[PDB]
């Protein structure tokens, strides 16, 4: 019915995450005013591959594989995510 | 529930399943293999024994140390029988014969001693009382056996309401007295039939799936104050029913037929025994009354327990009536009996 | 340390030592450790492939004639990767001594059966087959010798636990001594012994 | 990666072999229920022994269905010969055991094992 | 040649005739035991260790002693490496868990320091 | 010094006794509960506290190589007597 | 009541206040009938027809991985960077400190000995209490 969580993993060193890096130090603060009670769950770790979560509600998520994106293509999956609520 | 009555383990010998049981008549064709099923699970057994504790021999290996706990009891003592039920937490009446003796009759044995039971049950706190009528009990039987045992399912379920009764129609295992009975008259002759036994139906069951239905009774909760029906899957007459009995020991079977005012004459005739009689007229009439069909009660099929069909069990009881020049013969090499 | 102390017999030792670098120096083909213990006990560590090269040597050779197979054995070393140590024990009844000549295998490999060069070893290792797993080539009667004829697995693995899988009883609804999952009414209660203090100097490994 | 086998070079050899211990199973069985006097039928027991066959038939290493077969001819050994009993040859059919309880809810009603 | 080429994965789980209840369904643990700290010395913290998971213990009824249904309880296997005991846990088909070793950090001690001129570090008594 | 619990069963020194829903008093059942009723820690306050004029006694609780290893027992609380941890004959300094 | 277990009765991961997840392990099992707290949470979802994605406990740690990848890697601390976005984002609101002083809830060694449940039940906590008091 809607979007309910979104979680953005990453590394805090692997390139793959590079541009995801680039989302949180540029784009992150303004996605966060923007949705004040949607939480963002920015979690970091060792050697993952970057990924996007969507929870929905009824417990439906959505599984996008954030791999060698720039921040435009992350910036754009999110506002994907962010516009569908399906 | 108190601490020490928690099931614990994985349902092995050792384990605690959390049953603590008084078997009165546990000496017995059912006790036996009740005891067993019992044990194997884990269960505090308390048999109250009135033979002589040599006939006990048999139940000590079947459960772990100090899980089968015997003393002693008289059905016509309500002291010892209270003795006995005022730890368990489910009693099991299988205390029967199938002739009446000098000092027991069909009633004290069917009647008294089970109301006697229950009661002392009742006000002792026990939660689960499992008595074991028979299947054709009914008051206006021509058998004295049946009519008590109706009589007695009736106190039964008025002195202690919750009670599990159970309708067996005619058990057969190694220890029975069915189809070693029906083994048994290649002895005496031409094994004689009412009728020549074909009006009269039979659906015998296993006593396995007796045993499997009482524990599943026991541990059902929605098991308390039904009234179960445990038959076998197939309905035979009495006359193939004898003649695959036959088959199976490969015996000659020759059958005649002998009327119903003659053999009660030979039916008295075995029980002016002082001992315990090889047949009697009460014996006759219930061989030669029909296993009525109840649809109305539950049976094997509403407590989980598969019914074993006679094709299986019957080399297992009736390889031991066999000579030796066909005595390693299998269980496919016989046809099977007409059902109904 | 006169009294309490086991004396050391030079003369043996000097004695295996020349005869280990006898063996070593003629079947150099397989012998792979020579050692000789503080007290006199001579080791030819070998390759499995020369089970049987090396025991008919000893067996026949004049200057060893080891003509008596003493015991044969299986040790189970679970960290190296040929778990199995298969021990051969040797008696000279012309020179009055003992060797003892040791080969390795894993679960898979075969071992050649010595029973071409010792008759006795026909059981012996028929028992490594029944007790460790360690399947013998060329073996006249291989089978169980010692467990039960119905049993699964090898019990003097180590990774076998001491107490089974099974346990056997009598079933009086099948008259049948029946085999279940075994349940303890007390479990092996498991010591720790080991004191946390090195009690032998001489035999420090090496750390890492 | 360069071990020695026990009899099979590859898995078509080990596959004979399996193949040809299946085919003496199955001419063995009727025997088995005979002269041991079971009471079970043959199509029993020969389903026993194709549940027994198909129980280890994930194995692709050759060595490892090589001691397959070498424990199965020994069993074989032990059953045409009566060394086994009638207890050793029931215990393949696991009759006083209870159903374990095989969904989640289940074993979570008796106890504690995942 | 008399040599053959396995490149499969090294199993022999059908061979070790455990029941399957005790191949799959536990959970080996692989790792150096820690030191007692009841004692100081270091001799029991040399070589890795395998164990197994905590099975139910219950109480017997008859005497109260603990009474157990798991055979892999008291089975402790003594390791070289770490690399030995992940072979051993790989080739039995038992899942597993790995604890790295955990050695005591190299202390500067110094006899000296217990007195010093202006350090917090000098001892109220002695 | 043995006592009774209100189901009848008597209770050990320990302080184990059945309780009255407990299922495992059927062992007991026509049987008897086997006690001791020489408890130990009721037969050790009959002893006398031995004044001495020592401050630190020795006790091997007699026998020497047949009672315990000899402990050695101070005596300077006035306030308490010394206790022998192993026979728990118990001492005092007269002073 | 839904009677679960302790920890030294389940393997459990928790997390402490750095970052570190670690997993415990099953010293004894729970007492009675009391089972591991997520085996019955997965069994109230059988039985309430909402049937979770997992059945034994290394399961539910992949899940635990899907939700934050950092819970299946023990006895690690991953680095958290970002402290100026928090720090940006916390200088929206200007909410207003109040007029009461810092003072936290446990002054002395008598505020100690019982924080949880655990510490609650116990008998040598409630001495500790009874010897620092008098
Ligand atoms: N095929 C069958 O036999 C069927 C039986 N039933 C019922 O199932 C129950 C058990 O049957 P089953 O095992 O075959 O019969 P049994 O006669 O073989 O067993 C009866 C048991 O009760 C004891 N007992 C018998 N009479 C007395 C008595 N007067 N006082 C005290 N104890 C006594 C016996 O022990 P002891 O050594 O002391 O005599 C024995 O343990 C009975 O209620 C029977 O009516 C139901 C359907 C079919
Ligand atoms: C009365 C009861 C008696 C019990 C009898 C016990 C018999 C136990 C013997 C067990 C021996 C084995 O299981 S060896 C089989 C293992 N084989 C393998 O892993 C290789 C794969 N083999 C197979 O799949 C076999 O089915 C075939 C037939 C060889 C190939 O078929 P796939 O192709 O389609
Ligand atoms: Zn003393």
């Amino acid at each position: 019915l809607g979007l309910r969580e979104i979680r953005i993993h990453l590394c805090q060193r692997s390139p793959g995450s590079q541009g995801v890096r680039d989302f949180i130090e540029k784009r992150y603060v303004e996605l966060k005013k923007a949705n004040p009670d949607l939480p963002i769950l920015i979690r970091e770790c060792s050697d993952v591959q970057p990924k996007l979560w969507a929870r929905y509600a009824f417990g439906q998520e959505k599984n996008v594989s954030l791999n060698n994106f720039s921040a435009d293509q992350v910036t754009r999956a999110l506002e994907n995510v962010l516009s569908s609520k399906a | 529930l108190h601490h020490a009555v928690i099931p614990h383990g994985k349902g092995g010998r050792s384990s605690v399943s959390g049953i603590v049981a008084t078997v009165f008549g546990a000496t017995g064709f059912l006790g036996r293999y009740l005891v067993n099923h019992l044990g194997r699970m884990g269960s505090q057994v308390i048999v109250p024994y009135r033979c002589e504790p040599y006939d006990t021999m048999h139940l000590r290996p079947m459960g772990d140390l100090g899980q089968i706990i015997f003393m002693d009891w008289n059905g016509r003592d309500k002291d010892s029988i209270r003795r006995a039920v005022e730890h368990s937490n489910v009693v099991i009446n299988l205390v029967g014969r199938e002739w009446e003796t000098k000092n027991f009759d069909f009633e004290d044995v069917f009647v008294k001693i089970p109301q006697a039971i229950a009661q002392v049950s009742k006000e002792a706190g026990v939660e689960k009382f499992i008595h074991i009528s028979h299947l054709n009990a009914d008051i206006k039987s021509s058998s004295k056996y049946l009519r008590n045992k109706a009589v007695g399912e009736k106190e039964v379920r008025e002195t202690f309401p919750e009670a599990t009764i159970i309708k067996p129609a005619d058990i057969f295992g190694r220890e029975d007295r069915f189809l070693n009975y029906f083994a048994n008259i290649r002895w005496f002759g031409g094994v004689p039939l009412i009728s020549l036994g074909k009006k009269t139906v039979k659906q015998p069951v296993y006593i396995v799936d007796v045993t499997k239905g009482i524990i599943n009774a026991i541990k059902d909760p929605d098991a308390r104050g039904k009234t179960f029906a445990f038959v076998g899957p197939n309905r035979y007459l009495l006359f193939d029913l004898v003649q695959y009995v036959f088959a199976v020991a490969h015996r000659p079977f020759l059958p005649y037929p002998m009327p119903h005012f003659a053999y009660r004459w030979i039916g008295r005739l075995f029980e002016i025994s002082p001992f315990e009689p090889w047949t009697t007229r009460d014996k006759v009439e219930r061989i030669h009354t029909t296993d009525r069909t109840l649809p109305h009660l539950p049976g094997l099929e509403d407590l989980g327990v598969q019914a074993t069909p006679l094709e299986l069990k019957a080399i297992e009881v009736l390889r031991r009536h066999r000579t030796y020049r066909w005595l390693s013969s299998e269980i496919e090499d016989v046809q099977p009996a007409k059902t109904v | 340390t006169r009294p309490t102390v086991r004396p050391r017999n030079d003369v043996a030792h000097k004695q295996l030592s020349a005869f280990g670098e006898y063996v070593a120096e003629i079947l150099p083909k397989y012998v792979q450790q020579v050692q000789v213990s503080c007290f006199s006990e001579l080791e030819i560590c070998i390759h499995p492939d020369g089970v049987i090269p090396v025991l008919t040597f000893l067996r026949d050779h004049s200057n060893a004639q080891f003509k008596s197979l003493a015991d044969l054995t299986a040790v189970d070393i679970p960290t190296r990767q040929n778990r199995f140590e298969i021990v051969y024990n040797l008696l000279s009844l012309r020179f009055n001594s003992r060797i003892r000549v040791k080969t390795y295998t894993d679960e898979l490999t075969p071992v050649e059966s010595s029973v071409s060069v010792y008759k006795a070893a026909n059981w012996y290792e028929r028992e490594i087959w029944d007790m460790f797993g360690v399947f013998f080539a060329n073996h006249p009667d291989l089978r169980r010798i010692l467990t039960d004829y119905g049993f699964e697995g090898h019990p003097f693995r180590k990774d076998f636990p001491l107490s089974g899988y099974v346990e056997l009883r009598y079933d009086d609804e099948v008259k049948r001594v029946v085999a279940e999952p075994v349940e303890l009414a007390q479990e092996f209660r498991k010591f720790d012994l080991n004191s946390p203090w090195e009690a032998f100097p001489a035999y420090r490994q090496p750390p890492e | 990666t360069s071990v020695k086998p026990i009899f099979s070079r590859d898995m078509n050899e080990a596959k004979r072999r399996v193949r040809e211990l299946y085919r003496a199973w199955y001419r063995e069985v009727p025997n088995t229920v005979h002269l041991f006097q079971l009471d079970i039928s043959v199509k029993q027991g020969r389903d026993k022994v194709r549940e027994m066959f198909k129980k280890n038939a994930h194995v692709t290493d050759p060595r490892v269905v090589d001691l397959l077969v070498i424990k199965g001819k020994m069993e074989l050994e032990e059953t045409i010969n009566v060394w086994k009993q009638r207890t050793h040859v029931m215990r393949f059919f696991h009759e006083t055991e209870a159903p374990r309880p095989k969904d989640f809810l289940s074993k979570f009603y008796v106890g504690h094992d995942p | 040649t008399q040599l053959i080429t396995v490149d499969e994965k090294l199993d022999i789980t059908t061979l070790t005739g455990v029941p399957e209840e005790h191949i799959k369904t536990r959970k080996a643990r692989i790792f150096v035991p820690a030191r007692n700290n009841m004692q100081s010395g270091v001799n029991n913290t040399k070589k890795w260790k395998m164990e197994f998971d905590t099975r139910e213990r219950w109480e017997n009824p008859l005497m109260g002693w603990a009474s157990t249904a798991d055979p892999l309880s008291n089975l402790v296997l003594t390791f070289s490496t770490k690399e030995d005991a992940i072979a051993f846990a790989e080739k039995n088909g038992w899942s597993y868990d790995v604890e790295e070793r955990k050695v005591p950090k190299p202390k500067s001690k110094s006899y000296g320091a217990n007195f010093s001129w202006n350090k917090r570090t000098r001892v109220s008594t002695k | 010094g043995v006592r009774t619990s209100p189901t009848g069963e008597k209770v050990t020194h320990t302080g184990q006794v059945y309780d009255d829903e407990d299922y495992r008093r059927v062992r007991f059942v026509g049987r008897q509960k086997e006690v001791n009723e020489n408890f130990a820690i009721d037969l050790i306050a009959e002893q006398p506290v031995s004044q001495v004029g020592s401050r630190v006694i020795s006790c091997d609780g007699g026998g020497g190589a047949l009672g315990h290893p000899r402990v050695y027992i101070n005596l300077d609380k006035e306030t308490k007597t010394g206790t022998c941890g192993y026979c728990g004959l118990q001492f005092r300094q007269q002073h | 009541i839904l009677p679960g277990a302790a920890y030294t009765e389940k393997s459990a991961t928790y997390v402490n206040t750095e970052g570190r997840a670690q997993q415990t392990k099953v010293a004894v099992m729970p007492p009675g009938l009391a089972r591991e707290d997520w085996k019955i949470i997965r069994a109230l979802s059988e039985i309430a027809g909402m049937t979770l994605p997992y059945d034994t406990l290394d399961q539910v740690r992949n899940r635990l991985e899907e939700v934050s990848p950092n819970l299946v890697r023990y006895d690690d601390v991953e680095g958290a960077n970002y402290f100026q976005q928090a720090s940006e984002l916390s200088k929206l609101v200007n909410q207003q400190l109040l007029a009461d002083p810092l003072v936290p809830p446990q002054l002395t060694i008598k505020d100690f000995y019982m924080t949880d449940s655990i510490s609650r039940a116990s008998q040598t906590m409630a001495k500790c209490v009874k010897a620092v008091t008098e």
